[PDB]
């Protein structure tokens, strides 16, 4: 996934590993290799008007 | 798949108290009986 990655203050339980918003999408992830919860926000977009 | 709880109480109560999933073990069996296991301790008497 593309997105920005920042600490989280969603108390997530131990068998809980991603995180969804209402859209069911990955909204937080929780690593294998060190086990901390990282947010996932999509990048910054909009549209250009001229 | 193994859930579970434990819950302070004062038939069975009332109000809403969500088993945690506690444990999914890979086994691949075919289980359509089950049966409880008690402990019982020996009299000594
Ligand atoms: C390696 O991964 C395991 C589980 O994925 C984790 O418990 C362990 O802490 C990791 N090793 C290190 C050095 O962080």
């Amino acid at each position: 996934g593309t997105g920005v990655l920042t600490e989280s203050n969603k108390k997530f339980l131990p068998f809980q590993q991603f995180g969804r918003d209402i859209a069911d999408t990955t909204d937080a992830v929780r690593d294998p290799q060190t086990l901390e919860i990282l947010d996932i926000t999509p990048c910054s977009f909009g549209g250009v008007s001229v | 798949k193994i859930y579970s709880k434990h819950t302070p109480i004062n038939d069975l109560p009332q109000g809403f108290s969500a088993l945690e999933p506690l444990v999914d073990l890979p086994i691949g069996i075919n289980i359509t009986r089950f049966q409880t296991l008690l402990a019982l301790h020996r009299s000594y008497l």
